[PDB]
């Protein structure tokens, strides 16, 4: 069984979108379908459920207009209005299949989610910076490197080393938002003899603004 | 006792070839009968509809001709009764479930056209009466009528084809093979002493008169509901609740039919020319009503998957059941052709959901539905009424096909049994025996 | 509505431990259900009503309870159960869910492998001068940053960035980015890197001069 | 007339200590029921876990089969023979014969016996049911509470002795509905009016089922799904399935029958040779539980796998054999566990078989064996134990396919009259007769 | 309900199409599907059928492989492939939904039908010319008009006007074959009070190169 | 397979008239069915189990017969019935059609409506150049069409196509469609649409000339 949910994204304060939850590998019926939210590095907050002749809906205390749940047993998928957004809908948009065992409910099965970002803020595409050691690096046993994703808006970028073939020693920081851009860095570290002998790239792709980049970690001549 | 039971014991389920094969037949023949039946009070319904049509624009003079054309259907009802058999008058179950106990005749020659022509009239003008009385009643004396016809010998044939009839009458009425033999084996049966009643030869008549339903009302359904949400196990108890107060209930209304018997045997005064007239009265209101706010008359299937669905509100729901309450009452105390089997499904469905609606915004975190509840109390009034719980609930559940609400049915169904009992109430059926019997030694 | 506060908001444990999370409410509750979400992936449905492991719930875990106060637990604990662990209450509406707690693998301390890197080429030729430094592969999470210009403290304009734990080997890491603008870069020679952790009591510096 | 008419107006009148009484006996059975069938999955259990450690030498691992069961029977015979033999095979002939009260109800006996009696066979997946156990200690339970309150009479004394095994039966097939109707179908003296308060009995399998379901929701005991419905020019060959049930079904009862005698003369009577004749019995249900499970085990594993028309023709013929010789062995030689549930297991894979042949005879009736499958299931029930309606309502309950009642009930019905015209008898009572028979010899 | 057919159309003599059925308005399941053609000018003769669980799948006098029927029910579709295609098994192929009464099985909902031709030739979307009539014309209570469609291969064509918000009134004419190319016209008649004061337009409708033309009637110039 | 063989392949009724069609099986068939194919349109479940209507249909019609004949009869037909009938048996699979009965309705005369159209500039700008005559709504269906460029007779490769019997008035109508090249049609001046028809001794005409 497969919840995927879209609709996230860049939203405009005192806007408005409509994120959907298609399911797949079982009767989208006879099922209550219910939104669950989670604000970044927060709680989880219940949105709203609806049965499946959408004949009830019920939402939680939040005032008129704000939610509009509903749904096409045809289509098998779910809906969410969310309308004069603020910044507190900013968040991770899970759509989930209800149930129950003694007939005290439960949140059965979730989607991925979908990330909705309500800011003015522009989007703008990321500056890549690689991050070669000094002139002065005295090597040791490893070696690290590095590139900096600076500048960009909103989230997220993706930061593979090698397209991904240099999967381990990498550490991709969280990002953070200064004066409406964000910016992060990744650390691949490889052994002494690994480079720069080989050649170890970055690859940056950052597709809210159609931002493909690789940049190559060449050492300071 | 040792050494006769070992000789009973392999000497069990014998019956006799005869007895069966006159079983089938008997089947059969009610079956016919009782699609025929149904068959005439569709089309007398039918000209009925057909009559406003060709009056549509007269407001007054519509509301005339449906009065007076179910005056008429309703008045040729009640005459028949009155003048050629009065013991087909109301419902018919109590009349053979006396004639199991031998204290009542069974007047087969008489009952068949009085009955059968009798219902055709009371049905067919939108009174709100069942179809079982008079297909149950028919279909005993038809069995009693192959009796007499092949003049078969004995208790146990006598008593045998006479129940086999009554039960493929009630199956071939709902299309409810299982509920007609549960019947006859939970009610019908007299309860006080052992009966040669052979339960395989039943089965081979509701079969039969099955099978002759099935062959003339095929790839319909009497009642279409769908399947309905399941029932967690921390609801219950509001099951139980449902039951109680159908169970204070069931007996206030058997007071209520009974009661009404008497109060309008005095407005004829046992007179076949006022009664006759008070009949058509009825009836006429009862056609009147089928058109000015149809739910509150006729049969009452029609609005079984209407409320179920939670399409009726709160305040319509509460006004069909008061209105209902008064035209079912009005309709069988008053002593007209047909059961009241049927229109307490139809009571006890608007009851039900009635207590669904409250119970869900009551309890949001139950997620209910309405329908679950409405399905519980539908054969809850005939649990609590006629106190006969297992042909009730099977019979709702040969009917909705929610068998994932079983526990709720019976929770609910038993529920009104026991406050019924404890209540001082009656089976309804067998208050109304009691009562024609103890007029039978008051007379002489 | 009903209000679930769940008792250590984050912790940690070496595997093979007695791990026990609490879940208290606001009001009286019954029958309450546990859900592990990983770090960046959906939650899943891990205990419900009290007790009820889930199909596919490994039995080292369990809960139980009544009343106001309700609890998971871990009997000899694993590397696959580091995530956070969130309860939720429907005994009354409108539902609600706890806070949370982060169960985190407990570990040997590890010192940090610092590195210093110069502001690339390319930024500079677009105004901007960033010096990243990357504090990597340590433990416990707690580390302070310092950074010296000149040989002088500087406390503005310095981004610092924790990892969650690894999960190679639940070490966290770091990055600390100061930036200025390529005048103020360019008036200045020595940057250092200072990290002040719990494995020593002299910071490790790690600096670079523009000669 | 006038005694009747006090009849009447007294009807349906239940004292409330029976009815309270009944809601206890209930809760018991049904917990009782539950801790069982929690008991025969979790020795089951250890008999799947003993194999894994013994996975690699062949014969070794069909040793660890044979001798895991056999000692599980041997144990379970042992209990019967040395302390309860009432509480041997059935058990539901044991509780008939207490409503005629010509049998005794040793509760304080019965209980201990049959439960950790029956755990073992069971457990040990030997081709047994369990309603034998639970219907009979469910009686005894309920014969329990009327001594343990002294409570007085024959209504109370019937009663509480009818709805215990009712809630037994439910509790072992979720099945509220054919509990009550099996009591009322069969169970009552069908020669005397007894005072069995059907209401008193409604309460107590209410109470064992939700008994069961707070411990077993949310899973089904037999999931088929909806299967497709029965055209009227179809139902004739439902008629002939049921005589095809009816011929069979009383020469299954003479084999049951004659197998109890032929394996009475193998111990002669004696403990020590039926234990160890019992324990190569279990030892071959727990050996062939793996060489070919369908052959071995209750049969509820192979009744969805049939109904679906998973097995073919060849397959089929040859699990029904097998499975006529492991039901007559397990039962006939007299251990605890009822032939209840082998016979829908029976009726099942006979029902797949006839539909089959059906289907490619007709193909323009565009048929569906599993429709023949879930006409037949309760058919042997129908013929051998000659309770159709308990039969047709307990596959209903369990199968779930409404949509069939009309061939369900003419398979059903032509099972009981041709069971009834050769000469055959109710399985149940024969063998009550047998045994009250052998009391005044 | 509604079955809607289509994937048809040019085929090469021994080659291999896929056809579709697409269900819609019941309950998919439940229901043995089924097809049946009708060669041009002729009669009808069923293919084969298939019940729901795809356990039972029976075809007609026909060789080992000659037809293959399948079905999604998650998609709802019905499914018919057909190999090596000879001029016999140039038809229109209906897909039916199967029912009975008594028992004995009938074809109860019908599609509205998928035309295959098998022919050498190639697909050609077809020319329309609009026909207003000549410049001096009696134009009287009705003015007549028409278009003309030619060029096209293979059948057929639909022809509605003013997307079939214009029905009484017209008459399409049977395409006639003339150098492996067929051709028609329809003949639309309305008010002269009503032309060109109106705008009156022909939807010319080619499946087959998946070609719409809309041609309005301009008053010759 | 049996091979059920259709009474009238081809009949023709006038309103009012009882009509009864045919089918006859090779073997022995019970509850047969019927159905509509109206032109151009996809069969429509008529009559099922011998006579049983669907549901819709109009109760002028009726099923009938046993064993080997059947019939299907419209008790006073309508002009709305023009058809072409199908009978279809499942009593032995597999399953097998007739072959049809077209029924075709007789009613009064019908004078036809000529319109004759100029081949469109878009055309000219193709090469071709087509002549259309549109002759609609006459009764009965034989008509003889005639061309005249330049007074001169022309048969060169005309195209005659006929509707099929319309379902609710009855009537006929006729497209007659003459091809030339560009150099062709302009190489001549007149062209004529002779129709020839029951109801007129002296011939329907529609005529265009470029001047």
């Amino acid at each position: 069984v497969r919840l995927l949910e879209s609709g996230g994204g860049l939203v405009q304060p005192g806007g408005s979108l409509k994120l959907s939850c298609a399911a797949s590998g079982f009767d989208y019926s006879r099922y209550w379908m219910s939104w669950v939210r989670q604000a970044p590095g927060k709680g989880l907050k219940w949105i709203g459920e609806i049965n499946p002749v959408s004949s009830t809906i019920n939402y939680t205390p939040s005032l008129k207009d704000k939610f509009i749940i509903s749904r096409d047993n045809a289509k098998d998928t779910l809906y969410l209005q969310i309308s004069k957004v603020r910044s507190e809908d900013t968040a991770l948009y899970y759509c989930a299949r209800l149930y129950y065992g003694y007939g005290y409910w439960y949140f059965d099965v979730w989607g991925a989610g979908t990330t909705v970002t309500v800011s003015s803020a522009k989007t703008t595409p990321p500056s890549v910076y690689p991050l070669a050691p000094g002139s002065a690096a005295a090597a040791a046993s490893m070696v690290t490197l590095g590139c900096l994703v600076k500048g960009y808006f909103p989230e997220p970028v993706t930061v593979t080393w090698n397209s991904g073939s240099l999967a381990a020693g990498v550490h991709t920081f969280p990002a953070v938002l200064q004066a409406a851009l964000y910016t992060l860095s990744s650390s691949v570290t490889v052994p002494s003899s690994s480079w720069p002998s080989e050649t170890v790239t970055c690859n940056v792709a950052h597709p809210a603004s159609s931002t493909k980049v690789d940049k190559k970690i060449v050492p300071r001549a | 006792r040792r050494r006769q039971l070992i000789r009973q014991l392999l000497e069990r389920d014998k019956t006799p070839l005869a007895i069966l094969f006159m079983a089938a037949v008997v089947g059969t023949l009610v079956g016919l009968a009782a699609v025929a039946f149904d068959k005439g009070v569709a089309w007398l319904q039918n000209q009925r509809m057909g009559a406003l049509v060709h009056t549509a624009d007269n407001y007054p003079l519509l509301l005339t001709v449906a009065f007076l054309c179910s005056a008429v259907l309703a008045m040729f009802g009640y005459f028949l009764v009155r003048k050629y058999a009065p013991e087909a008058g109301g419902s018919g179950i109590p009349e053979i479930e006396g004639a199991l106990e031998d204290q009542r005749p069974v007047r087969w020659w008489r009952v068949l056209p009085v009955k059968f022509f009798g219902g055709l009239g009371t049905l067919g003008g939108g009174m709100v009466l069942g179809r079982e009385g008079p297909t149950v009643q028919i279909g005993g004396n038809i069995g009693r009528m192959v009796l007499d016809i092949f003049r078969l010998k004995g208790d146990e044939a006598r008593h045998t084809l006479l129940a086999t009839g009554a039960a493929a009458g009630l199956a071939a009425a709902f299309n409810a093979p299982l509920a007609g033999i549960l019947f006859i084996i939970e009610q019908m049966r007299p309860q006080f002493r052992y009966t040669l009643i052979s339960i395989k030869a039943v089965f081979i008549g509701v079969i039969m008169s099955t099978i002759m339903y099935r062959i003339f009302n095929h790839e319909v359904a009497l009642i279409d509901v769908g399947k309905l949400s399941d029932a967690p196990l921390n609801t219950l108890w509001l099951y139980l609740i449902l039951g109680i107060i159908f169970g204070i209930f069931g007996p206030i209304f058997n007071k209520w039919v009974l009661g009404m018997q008497d109060l309008l045997h005095r407005v004829h005064g046992g007179n076949i020319t006022k009664w006759v007239l008070m009949g058509g009265a009825i009836g006429g209101l009862c056609g009147l009503l089928g058109f000015v706010a149809p739910a509150t008359s006729g049969g009452g299937f029609n609005l079984i998957p209407i409320a179920t669905a939670g399409n009726f509100s709160m305040g319509m729901l509460v006004f069909i059941f008061v209105a209902r309450v008064i035209t079912t009452l009005l309709c069988f105390s008053s002593g007209a052709p047909g059961g009241i089997f049927a229109p307490m499904l139809a009571l006890g469905t608007v009851l039900g959901t009635a207590f669904g609606m409250v119970a869900v915004e009551l309890f949001p975190q139950y997620h209910l539905e309405a329908g679950t509840f409405a399905i519980a109390g539908m054969g809850a009034l005939l649990a609590a009424s006629i106190r006969a719980p297992l042909t009730g609930i099977i019979l709702v559940l040969e009917m909705t096909d929610n068998y994932q609400l079983i526990l709720p049915m019976i929770i609910t169904g038993l529920g009104a049994t026991l406050l019924a009992q404890f209540t001082g109430g009656k089976p309804l059926y067998s208050a109304i025996l009691a009562r024609t019997l103890a007029k039978q030694e008051a007379e002489q | 509505d009903i209000v679930l506060t769940q008792s250590p908001a984050i912790m940690s444990a070496a595997p093979g431990d007695k791990v026990t999370m609490t879940c208290s409410a606001s009001s009286s509750v019954s029958y309450i259900h546990w859900y592990q979400q990983k770090s960046g992936t959906s939650p899943k449905r891990w205990i419900y009503d009290t007790s009820k492991l889930t199909s596919g719930v490994p039995v080292r875990f369990s809960g139980s309870g009544s009343g106001t106060s309700y609890s998971l637990t871990i009997n000899t604990m694993e590397a696959e159960d580091a995530a956070t662990y969130y309860c939720q209450q429907w005994s009354s509406h409108p539902q609600t869910f706890g806070g949370g707690t982060k169960l985190e693998i407990l570990r040997a301390d590890a010192a940090p492998t610092v590195s210093i890197f110069p502001p690339s080429s390319e930024q500079l030729t677009s105004g901007g001068a960033s010096v990243v430094c990357f504090l990597n592969n340590f433990y416990p999470k707690d580390i302070n940053v310092k950074w010296k210009i000149d040989g002088s403290e500087r406390q503005n304009g310095v981004l610092n960035s924790w990892t969650d734990q690894d999960s190679k080997d639940s070490t966290y890491s770091m990055s600390s980015t100061l930036t200025l603008t390529k005048d103020e870069y360019e008036r200045h020679n020595s940057y250092t890197c200072e990290a002040t952790h719990k494995t020593s009591t002299s910071p490790i510096v790690k600096s670079f001069n523009r000669a």
